[PDB]
């Protein structure tokens, strides 16, 4: 509830992407949105503005084929914690490299792309 | 400040430091006290079984001897980790369906006997699901003393749907000891049980179809595999290699009326409402030492597929390191930048 990135989460309609880095949630430079390191795990919050004026939330955690167990575990856990912080109103989606839902693919106009490498494991 | 992670197993305690990819201390959950009078724990107690009475303070994953459990935790902190418990946050695990009164007793002991500055109690199966990179799934956790099927949705276990089996690894060890009498082996003592446990782990496997495996194993000696006893004698085991773990699927082999592990997983999923069952069937996650048998995943997939509606997509996940997936999940969780917001501090507890 006190994590700076939680405080920024879901305030406005849009797309927020964090990468797991050494057991923390670190915002992805917006210039890199759509390109995912296959060695890493990410958390993605899509916020949509409804006619109600309320906000709908969809949380995706994306797991790269070579990401390490601390990164995919942390991605799952952070997804739960962000949902809790959002009063439980996010729908959670597990996204595996190369088998992503069409909803998640649809967030990126240039399509999903993958890059070799990644940030080092916390383990 | 680095948290200590302790997984309180019926058979073995797993202990280490947050951020490590595996426990640095694994030792048997055994307390020995002099026969004619001091307490000895773990491996020390097994080597002095001649002068000690050995007890298991955790029965079926539930702490039932609190004085001896305190000896185990003391041993963990002082003799295994060499860590001051009063200077580290501690993540402790608990069994699914652990009564709230038990959790509160463990909390009282941590805060008032060991003076831990902060602690968190996590459900074992939930930690295993996180360690597999999932927030939704059903965890089949089979240890030494208890097996549980634990549905979990979006990070939280569904208590009404958890199901519990007293059938676990220790029963299979005892069953192997029994059926080895057909070949003339008389393992009976506590030390011989340890040897048989090792025979079980080295040579057993789960048949894809039990009846067919009985037939093919009868037609030649290819089934037979050897194992060198510590006294240098060689033992040969045949169809016992797959008949022993077959009890997981047919508890009647043990004189039990209970449902096997495939039926239990199916009943556990059925307790959850229809709209989330597909996510559970597609995320059956194996956890714990007694899920380590070769062939378990293919066999479980067959048997749950038979039982479940054919619209369901069955996926059994067998993580290579699943023997310690509980501890690894605790290591991840307690390394997170948000862990300090989840724990209970001594000051809060002492003023509650
Ligand atoms: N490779 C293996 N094959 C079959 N059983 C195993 C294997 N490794 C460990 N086990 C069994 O798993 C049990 C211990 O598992 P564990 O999950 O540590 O239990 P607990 O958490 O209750 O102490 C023991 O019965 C042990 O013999
Ligand atoms: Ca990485
Ligand atoms: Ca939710
Ligand atoms: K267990
Ligand atoms: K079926
Ligand atoms: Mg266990």
């Amino acid at each position: 509830v006190e994590h700076p990135e939680f405080l920024k989460a879901g305030k406005e309609p849009g797309l927020q992407i964090w990468r797991v880095e050494k057991f923390d949630l670190v915002p992805v430079p917006p210039n890199l949105y759509g390109d995912f390191f296959t060695g890493d795990a990410y958390v993605i919050l899509k916020t949509v503005q409804l006619r109600n004026g309320n906000l709908q939330y969809d949380l995706h955690y994306w797991l790269g084929n070579e990401c390490s167990q601390d990164e995919s575990g942390a991605a799952a856990i952070f997804t739960v914690q962000l949902d809790d912080y959002l009063n439980g109103r996010a729908v959670q989606h597990r996204e595996v490299q190369g088998f992503e839902s069409s909803t998640f693919s649809g967030y990126f106009k240039s399509g999903l792309k993958y890059k070799k490498g990644g940030v080092a494991s916390g383990f | 400040v680095q948290a200590l992670v302790v997984d309180n197993g019926s058979g073995n305690v797993k202990a280490g430091v947050a951020g490590d990819d595996a426990p640095r201390s694994v030792f048997p959950s055994i307390v020995g006290r002099p026969k004619n009078p001091d307490a000895y724990v773990g491996d020390e107690a097994q080597t002095k079984r001649g002068i000690l009475t050995l007890k298991y303070p955790i029965e079926h994953g539930i702490v039932t001897n609190w004085d001896d459990m305190e000896k185990i935790w003391h041993h963990t902190f002082y003799n295994e980790l060499r860590a001051a418990p009063e200077e580290h946050p501690v993540l402790l695990t608990e069994a699914p369906l652990n009564p709230k009164g038990n959790r509160e007793r463990m909390t009282q002991i941590m805060f008032e006997s060991f003076n831990v500055p902060a602690m968190y109690v996590a459900i074992q199966a939930v930690l295993s699901l996180y360690s597999s990179g999932r927030t939704t799934g059903i965890v089949l956790d089979s240890g030494d003393g208890v097996s549980h099927t634990v549905p979990i949705y979006e990070g939280y276990a569904l208590p009404h749907a958890i199901m519990r089996l007293d059938l676990a690894g220790r029963d299979l060890t005892e069953y192997l000891m029994k059926i080895l009498h057909e070949r003339g082996y008389g393992f009976s003592t506590s030390a011989e049980k340890e040897i048989v446990r090792d025979i079980k782990e080295k040579l057993c496997y789960i048949a894809l179809n039990f009846d067919e495996e009985m037939k093919t194993s009868e037609q030649s000696s290819d089934i037979e595999k050897s194992y060198e006893l510590p006294d240098g004698n060689i033992i040969t085991v045949g169809n016992e290699r797959f008949r022993c773990p077959e009890a997981l699927f047919q508890p009647s082999f043990l004189g039990k009326e209970a449902a096997g592990i495939h039926t239990t997983t199916f009943n556990s999923i059925k307790k959850c409402d229809v709209d989330i069952r597909k996510d559970l069937y597609g995320n059956i996650v194996l956890s714990g030492g007694t899920t380590m048998y070769e062939g378990i995943g293919e066999r479980l997939t067959r048997d749950i597929t038979t039982l479940a509606p054919s619209t369901m997509k069955i996926k059994v996940v067998a993580p290579p390191e699943r023997k310690y997936s509980v501890w690894i999940g605790g290591s991840i969780l307690s390394s997170l930048s948000t862990f300090q917001q989840m724990w209970i501090t001594k000051e809060e507890y002492d003023e509650s």
